């Protein structure tokens, strides 16, 4: 429901987005570093 | 360990190219016990710094 900013369109590629669901399991919820080593 | 890696292994890793898979085993590594969320960020920005030199 928050958050009504509409999102960047910046395409992912496929390593991208698994090991940003990987990096997600690691870190949950710290978004910070997850970008940081992505 | 992992930063002794990044001490003797990272630029064949670089020049492999094969950060990516670098990081990935650090993440299976911590998922196992040992290291850390620190351990890990710390051994990535070494391996960074190698890049930048």
């Amino acid at each position: 429901k928050p958050n009504i900013e509409p999102p960047e369109n910046v395409e992912w590629s496929g390593a991208e987005a698994s090991m940003f669901r990987v990096l997600i399991g690691t870190y949950y919820d710290n978004f910070c570093a997850i970008a940081r080593l992505i | 360990a992992c930063m002794l890696f990044v001490e003797n292994y990272g630029q064949k890793i670089i020049k492999k190219n094969l950060c990516r898979n670098f990081m990935l085993h650090l993440v299976s590594m911590h998922d196992f016990n040992l290291i850390s969320i620190m351990s890990i960020d710390k051994a990535v920005t070494k391996l960074r710094e190698m890049q930048q030199k």
